């Protein structure tokens, strides 16, 4: 593991139009 | 020109955006456009419907009209604005009442937005040698190109862009003086695209890998995407979002 990695998951979401 | 629209915030966050919407009221149809953090000359619309919050980024198409993903052109964010007041057309809801910015209260402008116009100025300056007038009518009329152009080179002069500096480098240049939580430097790597994020938690050195995906987005891997680093910096510095810890004071160059 050389590289760290994100923890948790993304709540981030953006809602589109289709 | 979205300075102009009464209920345009800037550059505030997701979290503000949700603030502000409460303090609004958080009435259906109630709305605040903000600067896209992560969509280079976007902006994204906070609509409140059923008690919640919904964002919608409006990207700058190649052409310079601007869209929300599956949606039509439109001339300008407001324009946008104005028409979903009219037809939801796949939106939540209808734009019903825009939260203004409360008085006193100006736009948020980042740190690159700070430089931004200095930077173009002094580029044109040096590359096609103007002053004065004739420096002012260059910029207005490559305005959009040339928003691109030092948005896309504007890392090479921040104080936390290190440019080709190994692994083993950057460890001992960040181990170096106050041991501050949150010391951070960006670096990059072979691939003329591949970066690394340096960062100091609790006396240790994370490294977090930045990949260019194939649209030219940035991003460490399962982490949000950005046209530019710079966009990075500054979402990272204001939440962890994923890493140990959020980025503090940038890593001085020697």
């Amino acid at each position: 593991s050389p590289y760290q990695e994100l923890q948790g998951q993304r709540s981030d979401v953006y809602s589109d139009l289709n | 020109s979205a300075n102009h629209l009464p209920f345009f915030f800037g550059n505030i966050t997701r979290e503000e955006a949700e603030d502000y919407l409460v303090q609004g009221g958080m009435s259906d149809g109630l709305y605040l456009l903000r600067q896209s953090r992560n969509y280079l000359g976007g902006f994204a619309l906070s609509v409140a419907h059923g008690r919640k919050a919904h964002h919608y980024t409006i990207e700058r198409e190649l052409n310079g009209t601007y869209a929300i993903a599956g949606g039509r052109t439109h001339a300008s964010p407001a324009d946008l604005c104005h028409y979903h007041s009219q037809e939801s057309d796949g939106l939540v809801c209808l734009l019903k009442k825009p939260f203004n910015r409360p008085q006193g209260v100006q736009p948020k402008t980042g740190p690159f937005e700070d430089l931004k116009e200095n930077l173009i100025r002094e580029y044109v300056k040096q590359t096609w040698n103007l002053q004065g007038q004739a420096l002012e009518q260059a910029i207005i009329s490559q305005k959009p190109q040339l928003e691109k152009l030092i948005a896309t080179t504007a890392h090479e002069k921040m104080p936390w862009f290190h440019g080709k500096i190994s692994r083993e480098e950057s460890e001992q240049i960040v181990l170096i003086g106050s041991k501050t939580n949150g010391k951070f430097l960006i670096r990059a790597r072979d691939n003329n695209g591949s970066y690394a994020l340096c960062l100091l938690h609790e006396g240790k050195v994370l490294h977090y890998r930045i990949d260019k995906d194939k649209t030219g987005k940035l991003s460490i891997p399962e982490g949000k995407k950005f046209d530019t680093l710079w966009q990075l910096v500054e979402h990272y510095s204001y939440k962890a979002d994923g890493l140990l810890r959020v980025l503090t004071v940038p890593c001085q160059k020697i």
